[PDB]
């Protein structure tokens, strides 16, 4: 899965 | 002669894959008589050739500021590769070499806890929301606030403090108009750190 | 030649009647060939005479560290009096003057609040207790924890952070064993600050 912050990509694993 | 300062990249730049982190080699006190600066970059003792020199900047105190910038890979930085900037200039008896990397140590996962305002603070026009972030290592972190998708800019975050277990902690305080809290609006604390799943977590808070 | 550093008193010493507050004039890089140093002190311009010189200390880099200490009255310091140390050594063209005083501006009362640990952080051996101190000026302060008359040592305090209203805030975090908190034990956050009633307040949680 992936993490987002204010509609911007943080990271995925 | 000149002096050298080597700066890491911003935690946000290293923790977000959609950002571009860089290490920055600033050389100050460069004379008008010898402005030329030779830069050599090394990553774990291995020379790289993709650095770029910023535009020369006049400082109006007899000297130049000369800056070389090196793009780095997220994983390289986070894996703890050491970056070395070597600086040569005619006014120098011997080249100056600096080195930086992420702080050494087994990374640790921040615990994020939200804290509602004190009942005794409800006398003022504005209330304080707290985000306690403890037990993280290294100290490189990012903390922000949001509500309804939009970012909340009215906050202050302490610098990380070394705790007794050799991990760091900090508090972030978001100040809001009391009415907004009274009305049941949800506020979120966003934390970014290398030891979180996907370098990101979020906790929420409402009455 | 020699350098001069002038230090304030500790906040605790200015805020407690029993304690003795002092301003300290530290002169480093004093030469073996001229260790003689004339100190002249001035309190808001007026020269004072009750300063004492500390014992001379050799530093191992073949320079002396000479220190002069001035006792100050609590009120005086808290009333914003300026203290000047004039240092005069023969290795100097002109004397070195330094001045310090409390920070300028209307003092403002700290707001002290206790905050219990998070419910989602209860499956741990230890719980984190929070003392938020906000709305204070100047930044000079002291914060401590106690329980049943005894002082608790397992805490950490952030340094003061300037707020957008021009006052400071901080947080103190006490770490205790979960069982202790569980047993209904009472812990207290003690705050010392010039603008508090009797320069002291206390809030408790259980
Ligand atoms: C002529 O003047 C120049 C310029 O000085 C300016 O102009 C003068 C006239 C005055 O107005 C000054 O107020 C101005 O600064 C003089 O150059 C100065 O020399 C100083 C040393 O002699 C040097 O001090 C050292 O600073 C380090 C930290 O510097 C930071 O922070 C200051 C502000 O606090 C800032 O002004 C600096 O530029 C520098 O800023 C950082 O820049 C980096 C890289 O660009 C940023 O990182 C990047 O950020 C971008 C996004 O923007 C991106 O994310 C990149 O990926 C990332 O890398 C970073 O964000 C900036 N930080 C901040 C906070 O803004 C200290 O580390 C260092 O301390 C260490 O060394 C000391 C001993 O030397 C020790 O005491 C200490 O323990 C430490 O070990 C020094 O204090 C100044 O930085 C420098 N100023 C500039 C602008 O370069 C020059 O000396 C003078 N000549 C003469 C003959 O007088
Ligand atoms: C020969 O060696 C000497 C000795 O140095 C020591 O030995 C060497 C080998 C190393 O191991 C050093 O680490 C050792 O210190 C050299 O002398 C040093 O020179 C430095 C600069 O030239 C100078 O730095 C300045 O320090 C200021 C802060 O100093 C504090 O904190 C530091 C670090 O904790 C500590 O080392 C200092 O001693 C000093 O500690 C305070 O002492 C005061 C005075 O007693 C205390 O206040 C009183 O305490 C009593 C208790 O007895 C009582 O509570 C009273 O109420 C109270 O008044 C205070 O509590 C102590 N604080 C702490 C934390 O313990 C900085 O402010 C200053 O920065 C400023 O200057 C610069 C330009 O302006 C800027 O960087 C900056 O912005 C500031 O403006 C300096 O950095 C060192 O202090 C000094 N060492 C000592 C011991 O004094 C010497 O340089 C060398 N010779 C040569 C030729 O180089």
């Amino acid at each position: 899965d992936c993490a987002w912050h204010l509609g911007e990509l943080v990271w995925c694993t | 002669g000149p002096s050298v300062f080597l700066f890491p990249p911003k935690p946000k730049d290293t923790l977000m894959i959609s950002r571009t982190p860089e290490v920055t080699c600033v050389v100050v006190d460069v004379s008008h008589e010898d402005p030329e600066v030779k830069f050599n970059w090394y990553v774990d003792g291995v020379e790289v050739h993709n650095a770029k020199t910023k535009p020369r900047e006049e400082q109006y105190n007899s000297t130049y500021r000369v800056v070389s910038v090196l793009t780095v890979l997220h994983q390289d930085w986070l894996n703890g590769k050491e970056y070395k900037c070597k600086v040569s200039n005619k006014a120098l008896p011997a080249p100056i070499e600096k080195t930086i990397s992420k702080a050494k140590g087994q990374p640790r996962e921040p615990q994020v806890s939200t804290l509602p305002p004190s009942r005794e603070e409800m006398t003022k026009n504005q209330v304080s929301l707290m985000c306690l972030v403890y037990g993280f290592y290294p100290s490189d972190i990012a903390v922000e606030w949001e509500s309804n998708g939009q970012p909340e800019n009215n906050y202050k975050t302490t610098p990380p403090v070394l705790d007794s277990d050799g991990s760091f902690f900090l508090y972030s305080v978001l100040t809001v108009d009391k009415s907004r809290w009274q009305q049941g609006n949800v506020f979120s604390c966003s934390v970014m750190h290398e030891a979180l799943h996907n370098h990101y977590t979020q906790k929420s808070l409402s009455l």
